[PDB]
């Protein structure tokens, strides 16, 4: 029963680990970085235009009722299963579900404004991958969601 | 093997250039058949009909140069017309 | 309409002709000016009117950009045309490119390998669509429906006389006299080319803008027997 | 320079009225092949031309636009270069 105080009780947990000073409010510069730690999911330029309605210098403070605003906007914004299939599925060569590995790279690296070397590394050491060929896509569908 | 100059036009245009454009209107002119014929063609054996591909034709600019009271028809008549000058030539362009 | 923002455009330039710009925000009706981004600044700002509905000729999209014909273009358009050629010539020293039936070449002023005999024998017996287009692709197109039908055929050449037509009609008579296995034989090549010092110097002339400029049409009939074997030339003007 | 000379090879003329008519087109395998990106499949058929028809008519609802030959669908100015921006847009949002 999402957007309950429970739940904003983790959202001052993780807002908590960036308030170094320790008096309510965080950085601008980070904002994305503990929005993704409490695995809502934003793209780059709408991050960076959410904090430029705020400041035109960019170089800001956030207080927590509006890290909260911020958040509870994201949450008015967000995908499903079938909205992050669709995104896989106009790369299903067959139909059927699977997708190349070495167009997954292209995908992830070339494509794109693109994932880090780092992002790819530790993908890449998790999923054990050593080749080219199809791929089950419907797992990413589920787990990454 | 047809070597021939291509369409000309200078800063100052004469008689030479008026014969040299008229021979291209005329391969022009074969061109556009030859192109039109193929499309027909083509259009033929895909089953579209002629009725969409419309033909542009320049016949009537063919027509205001070679045929009768043409610019070189009236250029002639001028030549052979007592007294006759580039002035009154123009004059029947005009005119005409 | 969708004139979007990053959607490519074309706008006219005094030093070439044509120069790319990205649309900087959406166009919609009433919008009557756009913001462009230049490669030479961050914006400078194009204006549209309400007469004619005036719009900037949009851009063909990469994947057709550099094609060896121009009618696989989804634009057609005086910018689109010139930047496949400026391409093809500049970067990847093609100097032969389709249009239509048409064959354009462009002058390289330089030697090429492409005439090589090994060429001559990679082009003879294939069909136009198979091979990337040369000179050698229009004597075999000529030569193969003078064989299929019995129809004659012209190879008619145009533009400059700077432009090197003779360049062209020398190589494709070596063509043919390679492909009909002719050479043997024949020795028509070397007085027909021997042949074009007087023809210059008779039929040609300067002009205003140009020196050795051509003045008549000159026709070529090369003739065959009834196995296509070569026949010396018969020259008409 | 060159400019010029293309004006005066007549090419650019010949594009603008190759330009009024179809002149681009696609064999049925290779459209089906490129344009998948822009199928659901529930709009994939049993059968590559009829899907193809079933997909073009919905993509583009300006039935003078294109032609169904036998082999090949053939396509007016501009059309193809729409197809084109809405797959990059599509794999753009896909990829993002």
């Amino acid at each position: 029963d999402q957007l309950t105080e429970e739940q904003i009780a983790e959202f001052k947990e993780a807002f908590s680990l960036f308030d170094k000073d320790g008096d309510g409010t965080i950085t601008t510069k980070e904002l994305g970085t503990v929005m993704r730690s409490l695995g809502q999911n934003p793209t780059e330029a709408e991050l960076q235009d959410m904090i430029n309605e705020v400041d035109a210098d960019g170089n800001g403070t956030i207080d927590f009722p509006e890290f909260l605003t911020m958040m509870a906007r994201k949450m008015k914004d967000t995908d499903s299963e079938e909205e992050i299939r669709e995104a896989f599925r106009v790369f299903d060569k067959d139909g059927n579900g699977y997708i190349s590995a070495a167009e997954l790279r292209h995908v992830m690296t070339n494509l794109g404004e693109k994932l880090t070397d780092e992002e790819v590394d530790e993908m890449i050491r998790e999923a054990d991958i050593d080749g080219d060929g199809q791929v089950n896509y419907e797992e990413f569908v589920q787990m990454m969601t | 093997v047809l070597d021939i100059y291509g369409f000309e036009t200078f800063e100052i245009n004469s008689f030479e250039q008026f014969c040299i454009n008229y021979a291209n209107e005329k391969l022009q002119q074969q061109f556009n058949m030859h192109v039109f014929k193929l499309e027909q063609e083509e259009y033929m054996k895909e089953q579209i009909p002629w009725t969409l591909i419309d033909f542009y034709d320049n016949q009537p600019c063919i027509n205001l140069i070679e045929s009768k009271l043409g610019i070189l028809d009236l250029l002639d008549e001028e030549c052979k017309m007592p007294k006759g000058t580039d002035d009154t030539w123009a004059q029947k362009l005009y005119n005409t | 309409e969708l004139y979007t923002k990053f959607a490519r455009v074309w706008i006219p330039d005094p030093e070439e002709v044509w120069k790319s710009a990205e649309l900087l925000k959406d166009y919609k009706p009433g919008d009557k000016v756009l913001l462009l981004h230049l490669e030479e600044g961050k914006d400078l700002e194009y204006r549209l009117d309400p007469k004619t509905g005036e719009l900037p000729h949009l851009r063909n999209p990469d994947i057709l950009v550099g094609e060896n014909d121009l009618t696989a273009l989804s634009y057609l358009h005086e910018p689109a045309v010139l930047h496949n050629l400026r391409v093809r010539f500049i970067d990847s020293k093609l100097i032969y490119t389709y249009c239509g039936i048409v064959l354009v070449a462009i002058n390289p002023y330089e030697q090429l390998p492409i005439y090589g005999e090994d060429i001559i024998n990679a082009y003879s017996g294939q069909n136009m669509g198979d091979m990337d287009p040369h000179i050698f692709a229009v004597a075999e197109e000529a030569y193969k429906q003078m064989a299929r039908d019995e129809r004659n055929q012209s190879i008619i050449v145009s533009g400059e006389s700077g432009a090197g037509k003779t360049v062209s009609a020398k190589y494709a008579m070596r063509y043919f006299a390679t492909v009909s296995g002719s050479a043997s034989e024949a020795n028509v090549e070397e007085k027909v080319l021997a042949s074009n010092p007087i023809m210059e110097s008779i039929g040609n002339a300067k002009t205003t803008r140009n020196d050795n400029s051509s003045r008549f049409g000159k026709y070529i009939e090369i003739g065959f027997d009834k196995r296509y074997r070569i026949i010396g030339a018969n020259m008409r003007t | 320079r060159a400019v010029q000379q293309l004006r005066a090879c007549g090419v650019l003329e010949t594009i603008r009225i190759s330009a009024a008519g179809f002149p681009s087109r696609w064999t049925y395998q290779e459209f089906f092949s490129r344009y998948r990106v822009l199928m659901k499949q529930k709009d994939v058929l049993g059968d590559r031309k009829q899907t193809c028809k079933n997909v073009l008519e919905k993509l583009i609802l300006d039935k003078d636009k294109y032609q169904f030959g036998k082999t090949k669908i053939f396509f007016r100015a501009g059309q193809v270069a729409y197809l084109e921006k809405l797959r990059a847009d599509k794999l753009r949002a896909a990829c993002i």
